[PDB]
RNA sequence: CAUCCGGGUGUUGUCUCCAUCCAUAUUUUUUGGAACUUUUC
């Protein structure tokens, strides 16, 4: 309308066209996760130290689960908390 | 075009200048800015019917610089080429 | 580019110390980035005015001295 | 910009001397600066250039018509420089 | 309705007589510009209404002008 | 086991501006500012005062090395046991620093961060009854909500001018993720919204009265700010200001001009979108999905950024957080856009008025200072004061008055104490100080049994002057104790 | 007196430098910093003038001094 | 940049500086007021936008004179620069 | 605010009495009617009249006196 | 209060694989309002 800026002016990164990447979604999938997986990096750790079972009984019980399982959960969140 | 580009070019000349009050000014001109600010070496400042006095190093303002007085030997047109 | 911040001096008598020893008063009406002077008429410092309104030029100006606080 | 303009901003509040053009030596509270030394001052003493002395109030003076500005020694040590 | 510029263009090919920062002058204006520079021929130098010298053609720096007169 | 805070002269961190030079801008009434900084919960308050604190001390021992690069942010300002393990802010708890404005003059500011959980605004009172502008901290994604509100009355109630932060922009790509246009629809709706509870004034970006900020990543940013990092290349030094102001509101960009036209030519983004939250999701998306070889060249190629080999190793939370704060640069635009927006002639009168008897003042010798709050900190007990008039000096007998006592207002009439230490609060520590000078906001031990709650700080000159003093009223706390035990 | 063979005054930052200005004055002090006009920052400043005999002293301190003002600028000494 | 040249060219020609281009390319002998009361006798060489000025064959005319006395005095130069705020008035003698 | 320019403008319009001091020089002013405006000070001022300053009249006609050496206006 | 399966960093030694910053002149800076003459000391 009333003034213009020297052409060539450009956002600048808008030399770069696409803002989503092929793998920009997964990045963002792992960007928020539980733990050895959002560093993606860190160093060995030893076999029996990765607890695979504890993620599990730190949950809820769920529901369907007869009694005998339940009772299972309460088992191991009592040595957990020791 | 420019006065100033023939100005730069001119590097290393023994050359006396005059200012707007009138001193005479005895010096090598290492550089010279874009605004004509004189920047001399092996200095000697004289007035125009008294005594002198020599300097190592002096920065002229440009505004103050009425005329240089240039070398004997100098090939002008040259110097006027872009 | 800034504006000179005269808005403290807006509507208030002003001596304008200006150029080559001379003196102006009056009250402040208007200014522009150049620092041009627009004011309402007094005298030239024994005395006597000149104008209803006058406009000082912004080069001219040496000062502009508050006569009021 | 100009790392003078930024220290007389800086001194701002301080106690500034300021001589002009005319050689009529001021020393007074700085109240405000802009791009072009255009200052303001308060409480402000005012000397004539042949040697008397005159109290006043608010003094604005013009950049163009400014020679040098004394600021206090306090500001040279921070932290404008680096 | 009339601004500077164009009464100084108008004035082209005319008399003009100009004083400076001071001698007065007096010739024919040529030509000029946004910076008010001037070109004159038939230059006259009133040296306080006195035309000590006539020169013929000349160039006026701007900077050094007063004001311009018929 | 109390409080977590360090006893020394020595371990006191550095601060790179060299606290004795800030001392001396107390001379200068003018200078010091005292900024609260006010929000609902978790809008980030304490995790920003930790992105200001950290820009400016050089090495912190608190830094462990996970929250220098931290998954969990540091927060220096919390400082209370109690406070830690239940994840809270309660006792505000401020500092005092100076930081550069973006013209490079630097101003002495005392923050007080006060803590965001409505149960508590009997400490926010205090924050605003103490200082002289206001940050209001927004999360995007909560929006403005009715305890906002509140906060935008008791601002403008109390005479003291505010300024909008928009925090946790990260949580809206990163989570909600919404195309590059939704978003800014929503920033539209939002400070579209905060303006129809400001009826004096219209705030927006342009007018640099809301700052956008992530702390949990550390950037803080202004429109006008990234513009002068960046586009002040590009254009002419006259166009600036100009620029800017076409920056936010509708107008769109084709080809060298700026076209308010609705939209039309073909390609269509206003320019607030174009020019700023486009190129951002290009940050984000790319320092994750992109390699760092060829993201290497643009970081130089365009924000004359350049990265060490340590920093092209870390994870993507960590190197998103470093790329961020290692563009835009310490916080200027936040220090700035406080600065400027803060004016001493029409409100802190206003504020001295309403928060005392109204009258022209006694300016003079005599000191007059606010006594607010008993706070708590590691060793024994401080209490917190503003100085309105006056300097106080350390062993001076000072007459203190309950504000219970104010609707009072000869023998009698005086209590007297000594002021044993003058401290700057700094959150972690506590910096000793000989006296202090006018508007700033400092502790005194050795005041506390002369009241409870507020109280009223007086040592004046002449017999006749003491009738012409004014008191404090007993300070407003908002909530209204419900809740008995 | 002695001193290096600069090509411009932005690489003799810091030394004690002459000054000389068009009322006729000469400051001495160390250049702190430059401008695009030509301004200088000077450390510890002293006005030195000679009326119409012999030098009439005057120290200043740190004085920001006009480039319009200034006509030519010397070395005085080294660093430190 | 280059356009801005060719315009300031283009004027030049035209207006009130295109005597003094003129009389540069013919090399006449021309003389020049200043504002020192300096009679600067020469040949131009060079030209620009502020009137500096290269000169060869350089002859200037003052009056070396402390009052009361009458003295004219004039010295010859090979090659001289020139400032442009030094013209007042330039001419030429045919 | 009243700017110089606008002012410069209403005198113009006006056709009043204007006396111009110059810059730099305390024994002459200038006393006419504004004809022209310029961006700058300069403008042209017909039917002018050179004054000789009071420590009479002189002859003068019509002048454009240059924006760098105006320093008063009064209309 | 200890034992036990493990761990980080630092220094040294040893071993293995390889190599000898704008671009431009019309009021705030750099296109100057400078100079000449005279008295006192
Ligand atoms: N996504 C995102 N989360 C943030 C950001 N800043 C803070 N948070 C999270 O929000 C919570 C609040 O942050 P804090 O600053 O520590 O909390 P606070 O501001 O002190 O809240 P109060 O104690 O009421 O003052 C923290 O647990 C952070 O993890 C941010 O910028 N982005
Ligand atoms: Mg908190």
């Amino acid at each position: 309308g009333d003034f213009t800026l020297p052409e060539d002016f450009a956002p600048l990164l808008a030399e770069e066209e696409e803002l989503i990447l092929p793998n920009t979604k997964d990045a963002m999938s792992l960007y928020h996760s539980p733990f050895p997986f959002n560093r993606t990096k860190g160093k060995m750790v030893r076999a029996q130290d990765v607890a695979l079972a504890k993620k599990w009984f730190l949950q809820h019980p769920d529901e369907e689960y007869p009694v005998k399982v339940k009772v299972s959960y309460q088992k191991l969140l009592k040595n957990y908390v020791l | 075009m420019k006065l100033v580009n023939f100005l730069k070019k001119l590097r290393n000349e023994q050359v006396t200048i005059e200012l707007k009050n009138g001193t005479t000014v005895w010096g090598t001109l290492q550089s010279v800015s874009p605004q004509m600010n004189a920047i001399l070496t092996d200095v000697k400042l004289t007035l125009p019917s008294d005594n002198i006095a020599s300097l190592q190093y002096i920065n002229i303002r440009g505004n103050t610089i009425r005329q240089i007085i240039l070398p004997d030997s100098l090939n002008l047109d040259s110097l006027l080429v872009d | 580019v800034s504006t000179p911040e005269l808005k403290k001096y807006m509507d208030k008598k002003i001596l304008l110390n200006i150029n080559g020893s001379r003196k102006v008063a009056g009250i402040l009406r208007g200014y522009d980035i150049f620092l041009n002077v627009v004011l309402d008429d007094a005298m030239e410092i024994n005395n006597h005015q000149l104008g209803l309104q006058t406009v000082i030029r912004g080069n001219s100006i040496i000062s502009l001295e508050a006569l009021d606080a | 910009n100009g790392i003078p303009v930024k220290l007389l901003n800086e001194a701002q509040g301080h106690i500034v001397s300021l001589e002009l053009t005319t050689g009529a030596t001021y020393r007074g509270k700085l109240v405000e600066s802009e791009d072009s030394m255009n200052v303001q001052l308060r409480d402000v003493i005012a000397t004539e250039p042949q040697g008397a002395v005159t109290h006043m109030d608010q003094i604005f003076v013009r950049g163009s018509q400014i020679k040098f500005i004394v600021v206090p020694d306090l500001l040279k040590n921070a932290p404008l420089f680096k | 309705p009339v601004n500077p510029k164009p009464f100084l263009k108008g004035l082209v090919n005319h008399r003009v007589g100009v004083k400076l920062k001071s001698t007065e002058y007096r010739g024919t204006l040529v030509s000029t510009d946004n910076y008010f520079n001037l070109q004159l021929n038939e230059a006259e130098e009133f040296v306080a209404g006195v035309s000590h010298g006539t020169l013929g053609e000349i160039f006026i720096r701007c900077n050094n002008v007063l004001y311009i007169r018929e | 086991e109390h409080t977590i805070f360090t006893q020394l002269k020595k371990n006191i961190p550095k601060t790179r501006y060299n606290r004795d030079y800030m001392l001396s801008m107390a001379n200068i009434p003018e200078r010091i500012i005292n900024v609260g900084v006010i929000g609902p919960l978790h809008s980030g308050k304490t995790s920003l005062m930790d992105l200001l604190v950290i820009d400016s001390h050089k090495r912190i021992p608190d830094m462990s090395k996970n929250v220098e690069l931290g998954w969990k942010p540091l927060r220096y300002l919390d400082n209370l046991k109690q406070e830690i393990d239940r994840g809270l802010s309660i006792k505000l708890n401020g500092s005092t620093l100076l930081c550069t404005d973006l013209e490079s003059k630097s101003r002495m500011i005392n923050f007080l961060d006060a803590p965001g959980h409505v149960n508590f605004m009997d400490e926010t009172a205090v924050a605003l009854a103490a200082s002289d502008l206001v940050l209001i901290v927004i999360d995007v994604v909560e929006g403005v909500t009715f305890v906002v509100e509140q906060l935008i009355k008791q601002s403008i109630k109390n005479n003291v001018a505010m300024c909008f932060v928009i925090n946790k922009l990260d949580r809206l790509i990163l989570d909600l993720k919404l195309p590059p246009m939704d978003a800014y629809l929503k920033l539209n709706h939002i400070i579209a919204n905060i303006n129809s509870f400001t009826k004096g004034n219209v705030f927006s970006p342009i007018d640099n009265n809301i700052i956008f900020a992530s702390t949990k990543l550390g950037f803080t940013f202004t429109i006008k700010e990234f513009v002068s990092y960046y586009y002040a290349h590009s254009i002419p030094s006259s166009k600036i200001d100009d620029f800017t102001t076409r920056l936010w509101g509708s107008v769109y960009y084709h080809k060298g001009n700026f076209r308010t036209k609705p939209f039309e030519n073909v390609e269509k983004y206003p320019t607030f979108v174009e020019f700023i939250l486009i190129p951002l999701y290009k940050i984000f998306s790319y320092a994750l999905s992109m390699e760092k070889d060829k993201l290497k060249n643009l970081l130089r190629s365009n924000f004359r950024v350049n990265l060490s080999q340590e920093a092209l190793q870390y994870d993507p939370q960590p190197f998103l957080k470093h790329v961020l704060q290692l563009i835009f640069r310490q916080q200027t635009g936040l220090v700035d856009a406080i600065t400027r927006c803060y004016q001493p002639f029409e409100l802190f009168d206003n504020k001295t008025a309403h928060l005392s008897i109204p009258g022209k003042s006694t300016p003079e010798g005599t000191l007059w200072a606010h006594v607010l709050k008993t706070v708590d900190y590691g060793g024994a007990e401080w209490s917190l004061v503003r100085i309105y008039s006056g300097l106080l000096k350390r062993g001076d007998t000072v007459r203190i008055l309950d504000t219970s006592q104010s609707e009072s207002r000869e023998d009698d009439e005086t209590p007297s104490c000594e002021v044993e230490e003058i401290g700057l609060l700094g959150g972690r520590y506590v910096y000793p100080v000989h006296e202090a000078h006018k508007g700033q906001i400092v502790l005194i031990k050795g005041i506390s049994s002369a009241y409870i709650k507020s109280a009223t700080l007086y040592s004046v000159k002449s017999k006749e002057d003491m009738k012409q003093l004014k008191f404090f009223k007993p300070l407003d706390y908002i909530t209204e104790a419900v809740f008995k035990i | 007196i002695q001193v290096a063979h600069s090509s411009r005054l932005a690489n003799l930052i810091d030394y004690k430098l002459r000054v000389l200005t068009q009322d006729g004055r000469v400051y001495i002090g160390q250049l702190m910093a430059f401008d695009k006009h030509m301004n200088l920052v000077l450390n510890e400043c002293i006005e030195e003038r000679v009326p119409k005999i012999k030098v009439e002293k005057r120290v200043l301190g740190l004085t920001i001094l006009r480039g319009e003002q200034i006509l030519s600028t010397v070395v005085e000494d080294k660093p430190l | 940049r280059a356009e801005l040249e060719e315009l300031e060219e283009f004027e030049f020609k035209h207006g009130p500086m295109s005597l003094i281009n003129d009389a540069m390319v013919t090399r006449t002998p021309v003389i020049i007021s200043l504002r020192n009361n300096h009679k600067i006798i020469a040949r131009v060489k060079a030209f620009d936008r502020h009137c500096n000025m290269v000169l060869e064959n350089v002859k200037e005319l003052w009056t070396e004179k402390k009052g009361k006395n009458v003295i004219n005095r004039e010295r010859f130069i090979s090659k001289l620069f020139l400032r442009g705020d030094s013209v007042i008035v330039v001419l030429k003698t045919p | 605010m009243v700017p110089p320019i606008n002012c410069i403008f209403n005198f113009l319009q006006q056709q009043t009495p204007v006396t111009i001091w110059l810059f730099e020089q305390i024994g002459i002013r200038i006393k006419g009617k504004i004809v022209g405006f310029d961006e700058f000070m300069n403008v042209v001022i017909d039917e002018a009249v050179e004054i000789p300053v009071n420590s009479k009249g002189t002859p003068l006609g019509k002048i454009l006196l240059k924006g760098d050496n105006i320093t008063l206006i009064t209309s």
